[PDB]
């Protein structure tokens, strides 16, 4: 579970990095696509699947709006994405393992991206929590 | 690669008297009830609605008694696991769009049901076979994947 | 998380078979080090590194003892595992990843001994009762 | 396993330009607070207690930098790393006992170390080496547990 202090380092450097939101999506699935070629079935209804393509600009946009809902709903994560579980369950169905691998992308982007603030100990809390998001976009899977 | 003798045989023995028809249906169908998301891809199955509903899909039966034969080609090609299945690979990448993660995930229900079946006589030293050759086998579906 | 549904669904299912914990857990840990032999390492200073042993009977003895309690603290694992938790936390130090491993082999005994009761609708809500279990036991590890 | 001439050069680039001095001692730092169960295979190192006491603590340093060069056989026998691993792989499961998961966690940071010293040079298509280039090496790094 996240502590005090890990949602308190969550919220120091997302009020540190949060303005580059756009990017740090964008580079992450693009990481994904390209890191992780499997991933690409789940946007195979496009013949699109490339890094910093306007489909894959736009789904980043929104992963990193979800992060920053999930910020701000970080005292109750389960609750507070309950409707982007459901999209990802019912209508999509991503194995939840995928979660796990963009998780991965997104510790790396932020590595590249902000060197300073991506300290051992925002990476452990960030880390944290973003497991939790992973086991909260789950909820409504089974 | 590499297989001792014993695992050899136990695989031989396992395969020798594994009833298809019955493994097969119980596998697809708690693979779908334990890991719904896999029902994603049986889409023209049918019904798939609730646990009930999947453990008597006629379809889904189906579908399962063929996927557990789908391994036959492993195990009597057992030193090229690899190159046995770099098309249906294929197949379930490029046409069928199949997260192989759920390769993972269904060779896992397999493994549960037919332990259910063997009971005692499902060993751990038969497990471990039985696990590596699936885990090959699920190596070799995911290669074709880029 | 598990819903009602989950729990007595779990509950059910160890009002059945919780009599043969002692075989569940000595079948399970014997398990684990045959199929998972680098789950050894933290048991290298044992005398008995290997299935039915007298601590493969005492160490599987006490994990069924954390299942038995688990479902008693069903609802709160955290709450109810806490003191679990800083065992194999800050004393033992065991991956995580091994509770994945543990609680794989535990469905695979539980299902080569009671295939009646082990239905798919009790293997899901007991997955997900041992992945609850594991991500408690790992509370107190960062 | 089979390397295109591209990752060839990607591997042979970061390794040519790898600041082992800088990398090694914040890879295996960012492990031991990202990862705590990690410290227990370093029981003299002295001070693990917290974040500042890894991060400063000199033992780390300097067997960071020891292990960061434990690849270093790797991608100077880029077509022959499992073989190449034989003693580690010995020593590190019959000697040391550490739980081989450890190193997907260690080439994780090590990852993620070295992403933030590349920064924009830290491409997808180099991240796509780097990680391939280490699975090979964890795989080749737990070959000989049993
Ligand atoms: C950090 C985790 C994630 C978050 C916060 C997130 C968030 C979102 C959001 C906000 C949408 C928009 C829905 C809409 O446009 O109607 C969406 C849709 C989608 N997501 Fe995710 N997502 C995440 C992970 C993933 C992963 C890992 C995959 C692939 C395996 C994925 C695949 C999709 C697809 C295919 C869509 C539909 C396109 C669309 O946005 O309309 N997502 N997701
Ligand atoms: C042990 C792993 C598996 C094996 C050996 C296997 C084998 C097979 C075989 C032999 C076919 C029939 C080929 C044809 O008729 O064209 C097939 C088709 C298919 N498989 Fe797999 N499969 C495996 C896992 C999975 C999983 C985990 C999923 C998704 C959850 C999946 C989804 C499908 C689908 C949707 C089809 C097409 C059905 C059809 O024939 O119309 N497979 N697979
Ligand atoms: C269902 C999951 C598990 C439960 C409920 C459980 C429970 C326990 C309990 C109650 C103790 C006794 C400590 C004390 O009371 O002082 C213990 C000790 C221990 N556990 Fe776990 N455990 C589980 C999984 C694991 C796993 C997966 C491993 C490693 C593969 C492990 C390794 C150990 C070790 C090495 C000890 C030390 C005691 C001995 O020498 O047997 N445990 N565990
Ligand atoms: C990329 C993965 C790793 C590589 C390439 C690697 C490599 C090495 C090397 C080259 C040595 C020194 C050999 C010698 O002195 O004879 C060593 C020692 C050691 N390693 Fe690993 N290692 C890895 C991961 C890990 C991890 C993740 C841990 C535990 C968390 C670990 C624990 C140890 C310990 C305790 C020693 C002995 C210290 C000494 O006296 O030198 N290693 N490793």
């Amino acid at each position: 579970s996240l502590s005090d202090k890990d949602k308190a380092a969550v919220r120091a450097l997302w009020s540190k990095i949060g303005k580059s939101s756009d990017a740090i999506g964008n580079d992450a699935l693009s990481r994904m696509i390209v890191v992780y070629p499997q991933t690409k079935i789940y946007f195979s209804h496009w013949p699109d699947v490339t890094p910093g393509s306007p489909n894959i600009k736009a789904h980043g946009k929104k992963v990193m709006g979800g992060i920053a809902l999930a910020v701000s709903k970080i005292d109750d994560l389960k609750t507070g994405l309950m409707e982007l579980s459901e999209q990802h369950a019912y209508k999509l169905r991503v194995d939840p393992s995928n979660f796990k691998i963009l998780n991965h992308c997104i510790l790396v982007v932020i590595s590249t991206m902000f060197p300073k603030e991506f300290t051992p100990e925002a990476h452990v809390s960030l880390d944290k929590f973003l497991s939790g998001v992973a086991l909260a976009l789950a909820e409504r899977y089974r | 690669v590499e297989w001792t003798d014993k695992e050899r045989s136990i695989i031989s023995d396992i395969f020798s008297h594994m009833d298809y028809d019955d493994i097969g249906p119980k596998a697809l169908s708690r693979c779908l009830v334990v890991y719904p998301w896999t029902q994603r891809y049986f889409s023209g199955f049918g019904n798939l609605y609730n646990a009930e509903g999947i453990m008597s899909n006629a379809n889904v039966a189906a579908h399962g008694i063929k996927v557990l034969h789908g391994l036959d080609r492993g195990m009597k090609n057992m030193d090229n696991i690899a190159d046995a299945y770099t098309d249906l690979s294929t197949l379930h990448s490029e046409k069928l769009h199949v997260d192989p993660d759920n390769f993972k995930l269904l060779s896992d229900c397999i493994t549960i049901v037919l332990a259910a079946k063997m009971g005692h006589a499902f060993t751990a030293e038969t497990q471990g076979a039985f696990q590596k050759f699936l885990a090959a086998v699920v190596s070799a579906l995911g290669k074709q994947y880029h």
